[PDB]
């Protein structure tokens, strides 16, 4: 039976767009869409 | 005509151990998946983002 899987801490900007400033900047414009993802990932770990 | 690697800057993770701020305030810091003999140079040569 398995009990857990490998914990991920995948980072929106770090992924996205690899040291781009204005790449950022254009990302920030999407709003708070993927500090969803960031919490959500944080919640699979902590399950985990 | 040599063959050089590249490789990441030095990506990884920070996370903030504290205590409840109604108790105290000190900070002690964590720094996710990386080497901090790496970091301990970096802050010498403040290269930390
Ligand atoms: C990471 O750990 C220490 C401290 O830096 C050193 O042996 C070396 O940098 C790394 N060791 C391994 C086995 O990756």
């Amino acid at each position: 039976l398995p009990v857990s899987m490998t914990k991920t801490s995948v980072d929106c900007t770090m992924y996205i767009c690899g040291d781009s400033t204005e790449c950022s900047n254009l990302l920030l414009q999407y709003g708070s869409f993927c500090t969803q993802l960031k919490r959500a990932l944080t919640g699979i770990a902590v399950e985990q | 005509l040599e063959i050089l690697d590249i490789t990441p800057c030095s990506f990884g993770g920070v996370s903030v151990i504290t205590p409840g701020t109604n108790t105290s305030n000190q900070v002690a810091v964590l720094y996710q998946g990386v080497n901090c003999t790496e970091v301990s140079v970096a802050i010498h040569a403040d290269q930390l983002t």
